[PDB]
DNA sequence: ATCAATATCCACCTGCAGATTCTACCAAAAGTGTATTTGGAAACTGCTCCATCAAAAGGCATGTTCAGCTGAACCAGCTGAACATGCCTTTTGATGGAGCAGTTTCCAAATACACTTTTGGTAGAATCTGCAGGTGGATATTGAT
DNA sequence: ATCAATATCCACCTGCAGATTCTACCAAAAGTGTATTTGGAAACTGCTCAACCAAAAGGCATGTTCAGCTGGTTCAGCTGAACATGCCTTTTGATGGAGCAGTTTCCAAATACACTTTTGGTAGAATCTGCAGGTGGATATTGAT
């Protein structure tokens, strides 16, 4: 019978692994496509430098990690371990990210 | 004889108020708040215009830099109506030399 | 020596274009300032003042008051999404807050 | 490709990001909300970047335009010049 | 026997009353004395203008009301109606008020 | 006898502030935490205000010094000049 | 025509006083710039640079690496209370985050 | 023949690194990060000094405004050690004329 | 507490991908001497600030009571972590030509500056009226029945 | 439903503190004219970007299993919300000198600004070496028992 780890052990292994390294976790190509589609609705036939896309990816990723950190603290606050949309909405509301 | 001289936007705010609501006054505190508001928006716009000019190795602040600064700082329809007023004002100024 | 006409009247504005020009020169913003910049800026400031005073006068009429006080300015700003965004981190002295009570603590319905 | 859009930002990548945030367990409904949040952030930044681009009469968005757009939102980025 | 309201009704009356009005809720004199003590620990024999004290009072109260709003959302999030120190600590941590 | 002087920000005033915040019920331990929070905020502001005082070679703290100190903390205050 | 000395050497600094002076003049900060301002500023920048590099070098030795990389700078900044305050809202490219897992969820 | 000229703080950062840790190098990306850092702190300090000068109706930026700005922007012991270094530097400059 | 099955370290080799150093030259740092503003020292002065009383009253410090609240188990779905298998978008390597970012040069138009000259702005004095308090009455709510 | 003790809305009145207007002095806003410099626009070029096929390959989709997570239910302290009571800290004139924030005027002193003379910093080319990548074993981490 195959060896089987209980739920949570591997998640923790991924946390330690990804917190030890610095490489980018989102794929480059779909990010470029998303950027180009959004940019199209403001101005047509725009081009992008590759370092501009790397900068946007770094900014996006740093923003999301910070939000997941705040979300996790809100989840833990409610005696839960599962993050839910209402936690994200709370974090963004308190920072003033009013969308 | 000593007496200094402190400027404010009070008289202009009162003129605009009388234009928009002829039958209405304003307290001194509120006028002070409006003056603070005006000063804050002035610094924000001029500072942003300054950074744009510096980034583009440009030594002049023109109406273009103001327009761009406005589009960056203000959201949607507020920006569109303000930009329209500024454009119309500049065209009126340039015509009536 | 033609007769003195102000820049404000030429622009059809109430705000002082000349003073704004002096303030741009004095304040280390740029070495030189174009003629159109203060007209545009004055127009923007005048428009925003008219919008705030408009909403504040509506709030004034709602409270049957003919004089605008700071409270009305706070109500005007916080009830307008765009002004709230612009002034989201700004404190209006003597402004107070909006009559906002979170819906779930106010009293029970089968009562 | 499934939306020609944000859906290319797949579930496992969002999971990885949550892992870097120290999150152990994730509800199935988080992903779409995160996508929307990301899209909003991106829109505002790109809007300002393109505005700087338009001011210079340039058709190429540079890294510096992004850095300044990020700066005005209080998210100063180091490492890409200036 | 004296007439007696249930817990919560008058609290709500106080909410409506103070949210309708704008008068300062902290006493002027203790605030002045607090300010003078703190300033004394940085520089001696300082004086203060009355409007400086009023400005500080307005700032303090606006800051505290905003923090209590965020605190209340954090309490409600935990399926509670009572705010606790951990709610304030969470709100300040998410704003980055790290102290 | 007086009470270390931080205590003049009494319990009922804090209760009133919480009421303006829409708070209905308050634990007894909130007050001391709130006092510390207020002290930190005040300490930072006055420090900057006094720094502005010292630079001007003035012995009177003006409203403008406070306004600037608040501006640098991202808590811009309107109504007291500038 | 005495021999050419520079201000960084006279001030006992490594950072370039002259360039800082030119940058102050160019950037619309003030109409005129005093002689001492760029020296003081250069000294402050040198002290702060030395402090960051010091901590990053310590982090570098803990990882048995002889070259400083961005990760070591992020670790240095977030582990210093004062630098974290100064750079609390700054993003360090390729920095990552601190190995911080909230205690209650880590296993029994 | 065309060639431009882009300045950076690279050479000075490398000299300081060799003074503090002789047996250590630095990657180009990290050096770029340090240059960005220096530019940011420069802009912050000069901008703050400018506002102080404007508030007190002074047209000159001196070592005093730098000192005050430093005390405002930087926290506690970091400020004290940096301020001490600046004072030491100005004192050595003024004496070795 | 020990075996089983993975995970990740401890340690080494190689060579190569950036990283450090060498050579050149020119653009910025620095020196010299003139011209120009500016910080500070001292005199004037009257506006505003700390300290004291004084009498009161309105908030608050203490004490008493109980009603919803808080935490705490128990458990019935239930849905969300892990793996297999397998299919495929993404990635790495090429290719190469097209557009334009960026540099250089020139000149009408834009704009600073010095002198002059009229006048809109602002401070204090003189109205004047809108709302802060006060009185009475009339609904409109809580809560025991 | 009923119904009695408080809270709040609303009509009306009053008068005075602050809003509004009037009248004066002048620093600042326009007008002329002249000197400065700079932004638009055209030419060029080689650095960078969009397209784009081939392959390989590591990542994502779908489906299955089942483990423990979460919200509904309920229950015994509990403790924090309202009142009553007395009291003492805070409010609001009034005084009333002390000191210092302006304000001006003078004058050494710090610093722009034109010109001249080097030389430190950076762009390209020539060496260099620390760790990315790969691998071989040696222990650390949990699941089932």
């Amino acid at each position: 019978k195959p060896h089987r780890y209980r739920p949570g052990t591997v998640a923790l292994r991924e946390i330690r692994r990804y917190q030890k390294s610095t490489e980018l976790l989102i794929r480059k190509l779909p990010f470029q496509r998303l950027v180009r589609e959004i940019a199209q609705d403001f101005k047509t036939d725009l081009r992008f430098q590759s370092s501009a896309v790397m900068a946007l990816q770094e900014a996006c990723e740093a923003y999301l990690v910070g939000l997941f950190e705040d979300t996790n603290l809100c989840a833990i606050h409610a005696k839960r371990v599962t993050i839910m949309p209402k936690d994200i909405q709370l974090a963004r509301r308190i920072r003033g990210e009013r969308a | 004889r000593k007496r200094s001289r402190k400027e404010s936007y009070s008289i202009y705010v009162y003129k605009v108020l009388k234009q928009v609501h002829p039958d209405t006054g304003i307290s001194s505190k509120a006028m002070g708040i409006m003056n603070s508001f005006v000063n804050d928006i002035f610094e924000r716009i001029a500072g942003e215009a300054s950074r744009l000019a510096h980034y583009n190795k440009r030594s002049t602040i023109t109406s273009r830099e103001i327009q761009t600064a406005v589009r960056l700082l203000l959201p949607g329809e507020l920006a569109k109506h303000a930009v329209s007023e500024g454009t119309k004002a500049v065209t009126k100024y340039t015509s009536a030399k | 020596r033609a007769k003195a006409k102000t820049r404000s009247s030429r622009a059809g504005l109430q705000f002082p274009v000349g003073r704004v020009h002096r303030l741009l020169r004095k304040g280390n913003y740029s070495e030189r300032v174009g003629a159109g910049a203060p007209v545009y800026l004055a127009a923007v400031l005048e428009y925003l003042t008219a919008e705030i005073l408009e909403l504040a006068g509506n709030a004034a009429r709602d409270n049957k008051k003919t004089r605008i006080i700071p409270r009305h300015l706070q109500l005007a700003i916080r009830n307008d999404e765009e002004l709230n965004k612009l002034l989201g981190r700004v404190t209006i002295a003597q402004g107070g807050v909006l009559p906002n009570i979170q819906a779930v603590l106010l009293p029970k319905k089968t009562e | 490709v499934l939306r020609d859009n944000i859906q290319g930002i797949t579930k496992p990548a969002i999971r990885r990001l949550a892992r870097r945030g120290g999150v152990k367990r994730i509800s199935g409904l988080i992903y779409e909300e995160t996508r929307g949040v990301l899209k909003v952030f991106l829109e505002n930044v790109i809007r300002d970047a393109v505005t700087y681009t338009e001011h210079a009469k340039r058709k190429t968005v540079t890294a510096m335009d992004v850095v300044y757009a990020l700066k005005r939102q209080g998210r100063t980025l180091y490492g890409f010049g200036g």
